[PDB]
C-alpha cells in the first residue's frame, strides 16, 4: 500500500503592534500619618482599629493600588506637634 | 544684496532688543544674529533687585530663538550684566532629563492631594499628611506581536489544496 | 525684490501685534515673524491684575500661527510681561505626555461630579464626598486580525476545482 | 455660593437657580467674567460653574492633545441627552 | 480684523462682539465658513 | 510625628547615565503538535509486505 | 516500510524593542538621625521601639524602597546639640 498526501493551509494570523507610553506609574510607595484626638476634652487617644482600617481601605482606593505594580503602603497613628 | 541682509539683521536685533527692553524687571538688551547653522546672542542687563528664574530664562531665550528661522533654543547665548551665563543649553544634557522630576513631582502631588481631599472629611482638617513616591518608566518601548491559531486539529484546519493520493495492491 | 520682502514682513508684525493688541487684558505686544523652517514670537504685556491660562495662550498662538502660511502653532512663542513662557511646547522634551495628568484630571472630576450628583439627593447637599483615580491607556495600539472558517468538513467545504482519479484492476 | 482656593488659583461656582429656569448661552459668560474680575490674578478659564445636578455649565479646553477631551465633550453630550430622556419621561 | 496666510493656506479673524451677546457654537462657524470660503483652497 | 527640627535625613541617588539599547526577539515553541501551526505537509507512508 | 513528512511551520513572534532611560534611580542609601526628648520636664529618654519601627516603616515607604535595587537605609536616634 502507498498513501500520499500534500496539503497547504490558510492560518489564522494577528499582529498587535503597541507602542508603549513614555511615563506611565510603575510602583507607588504611599505612607500616611493621622493625629490622634478621639476626645472633645481628654488625653489623646489612639484611633479604634476598625478606623484604622477603613481610612487605610480608602486611601488604598484613593492612590490606585494594585499588587501587580508592587505598590506599598503604610499608614500610621501618632500624635502632632 | 548682501548689504541688504545686513541692514535687514541689523534693523530687527534692535526690534528684539526693544521688545526685551519691554519686560518688567530688565534695564536694556541686546541681540545679535548669525546668520549664513544660526545662533544667537543676548546680553541682557536686569533692573537692580530682582533676577529671573531658570524657568523665566526659557522665556527669553524661545522668544529670541523662535523669532529666527532655523535657530533652536540650544543656540541662543544669555549673559547677565555681571558674569552668571544663565543659559546651559550649550551642554543640553538634562534639559530633556530634568523635566522628568517635574512629571513626577505633578504626579505625586495629585495623587497626595486626593488621599488628603478624601481623608481629610473623616479625621479633620489638619490631621493627615501623606506623602507619595512614584517610580515611572520613561524609556521608550514598542512591541509586534505576532500570533497565530493552532491547525493541529483536522476539525479546525483551513485548506487551498490538498492532493491525496492512495495505492493498494494485493 | 528683497526690500519688498521685508517691508511686507514687517508691516504684517504690526499688524498682527496691532491686531492682539485689542485682545482685552494685552496693553502691547509685539509679533516677529520668520519665513526662510518656519517660527513666530510673541512679547504680551498684558493689562494690569491679570493673567491668560494656556488655553487663552493656545487662542492667540493659533491666531497668530495661521495668519502666515507653513507655520505650525507649535513654533509660536509667547513671553509675558515678566519672563513667565506661556507656552509648553518651548522646551520640547515631551511637554505634552504632562497634557495626559490633566486629561486624567479631567475625566476623574467628571466621575467625581456624577457621583456627588447622584448621592446628593438622598444623603445630603454636602453629606458625601467621592475621590476617583482613573489609570488610562495612552499607548498607541494597533491590531490586524484575520479568520479563516475551518472546511475540513466536506458538507461546507468550497471547491474551485477537483481531479479525482479511480483506478482498480481485479 | 462661591468658593476660593489662593496659595495657581481657582474657583468653583455652585449656582443655585430659581424653581424652573436655567441660565442661557450668554448668560454663563456673565458670571464667568464678573467671578473673574473681583478677584485680582484669577482668569476666567480656572472657575467651574456647576449646576444645581451635574451640568458643568464653564467647560474645560487642552492646549497639548485637544483631541481626546473632544471625545469627553462627546461623551457629556451623549450622557446629557439620555439623561434629559429619562428626566423628561419621568416627571408627568 | 481678517489676516490671510498665502503662499497650505489658513486664515485668522480676531471678532470683537458687542456687549452684552455671545454667538452660539453653530453661529460662529457663520463667519468661520463665510472667510474660509472667500479665499480659494 | 517627632517635630519640626528633631530629624534630619541625607540621601545618596545612585544614578545610572549609559544610553542602553535592547531589541528582544521572542518565539513561541512548536514542539508540540497539539499547538503547531502548519502551513505544509508532504507526508508519505508506503508499506510492502 | 516508509514515512517521509516534510513540514512547514509559522511560528509566534514577539519583538520588544527597549530604549532605556537616561536617569534612571540604579540605587539608594539614606540616613536618618532623630531626637531625643520624650518627656514634659524630665530628662530625654530615647524613643521606644515601636515607634522607632514605624519611623523606619514610614522613610522606607517615603524613600521609594525596593530590595531588588539594593537601597539600604539606617536611621538611629541620639540627642542633638
Amino acid at each position: 500500500t502507498q498513501r500520499n498526501e500534500t496539503s497547504n493551509y490558510e492560518v489564522d494570523r494577528t499582529i498587535r503592534h503597541t507602542k508603549m507610553n513614555v511615563g506611565d506609574i510603575e510602583r507607588l510607595s504611599v505612607a500616611v500619618v493621622v493625629n490622634y484626638k478621639t476626645l472633645a476634652d481628654g488625653k489623646p487617644l489612639p484611633l479604634t482599629a476598625d478606623q484604622m482600617k477603613q481610612i487605610e481601605d480608602l486611601t488604598r482606593e484613593a492612590m490606585g493600588f494594585s499588587d501587580k505594580r508592587g505598590d506599598t503602603l503604610n499608614v500610621v497613628n501618632s500624635p502632632f506637634s | 544684496q548682501f548689504s541688504e541682509q545686513v541692514n535687514y539683521q541689523r534693523a530687527l536685533e534692535g526690534e528684539l532688543a526693544r521688545t526685551i527692553e519691554t519686560l518688567g524687571p530688565v534695564k536694556s538688551a541686546r541681540v545679535h544674529l548669525a546668520m549664513p547653522s544660526p545662533s544667537a546672542s543676548v546680553t541682557v542687563t536686569l533692573e537692580p533687585g530682582r533676577a529671573l528664574d531658570e524657568g523665566q530664562i526659557s522665556a527669553v531665550v524661545h522668544l529670541v530663538s523662535s523669532a529666527v528661522a532655523g535657530l533652536p533654543p540650544g543656540n541662543v547665548t544669555l549673559v547677565d550684566q555681571s558674569g552668571h551665563l544663565l543659559t546651559q543649553s550649550n551642554t543640553s544634557g538634562r534639559d530633556l532629563n530634568d523635566a522628568q522630576l517635574k512629571f513626577a513631582n505633578d504626579v505625586e502631588s495629585r495623587i497626595q492631594r486626593r488621599i488628603e481631599a478624601i481623608l481629610s472629611p473623616i479625621v479633620g482638617n489638619g490631621n493627615v499628611h501623606a506623602q507619595v513616591t512614584a517610580q515611572l518608566d520613561f524609556a521608550n518601548k514598542e512591541q509586534t506581536e505576532e500570533h497565530y491559531s493552532p491547525n493541529g486539529d483536522a476539525s479546525k484546519a483551513t485548506l487551498r489544496s490538498r492532493q491525496l493520493n492512495i495505492s493498494e495492491q494485493v
